[PDB]
């Protein structure tokens, strides 16, 4: 009695997994990109 | 003899195989994006047989599909119809050859 409980939030924690979401996707997006440039590549097939 | 069927062979039925064939390779591309469509094969051998004297296919994923349910493999389906075309190509060349060939023998020219 006479305290109050605050948040177990740990900043630290939050910051790194940040990061880490971050580069993850960012990674994703460039085989997004990648897909579509093969893609782009292999329709010459069909262009006689 | 002497007769249009022992003269064209069988460049005349391989032509309209190979352009059922077309159709169904295009159908497969059109429907690549459609989910639940399952891709569609043709069998020459039979289909060649069948016109002579005159059932479903389906072909088999390489990769399962993403949740959609298609089975439509678009880089083999590009590669298919690039060499049913050119076969075709042959195709109408050996038939149209053969035309030419009876009239030059029926007119000497």
């Amino acid at each position: 009695t006479g305290a109050i409980e605050g948040s177990n939030v740990n900043a630290v924690g939050e910051m790194t997994a940040l990061i880490d979401l971050q580069r993850q996707f960012e990674m994703q997006v460039k085989m997004m990109s990648t897909a579509e440039e093969m893609d782009k590549s292999s329709d010459s097939l069909l262009r006689m | 003899a002497i007769s249009f069927d022992n003269a064209l062979g069988i460049h005349q039925h391989t032509v309209g195989v190979r352009e059922r064939n077309a159709e169904v390779i295009s159908t497969n591309i059109a429907q690549a994006n459609t989910p639940g469509y399952k891709a569609r094969g043709l069998d020459f051998a039979k289909e060649l047989q069948a016109a002579t004297s005159g059932d479903k296919l389906y072909r088999l994923p390489t990769q399962p599909d993403t949740g959609d349910g298609n089975t439509v493999d678009l880089d083999l389906e590009r590669n298919l119809f690039m060499q049913n075309q050119i076969r075709h190509q042959a195709s109408l060349d050996f038939l149209g050859s053969k035309f030419k060939n009876l009239t030059k023998a029926i007119k000497g020219e």
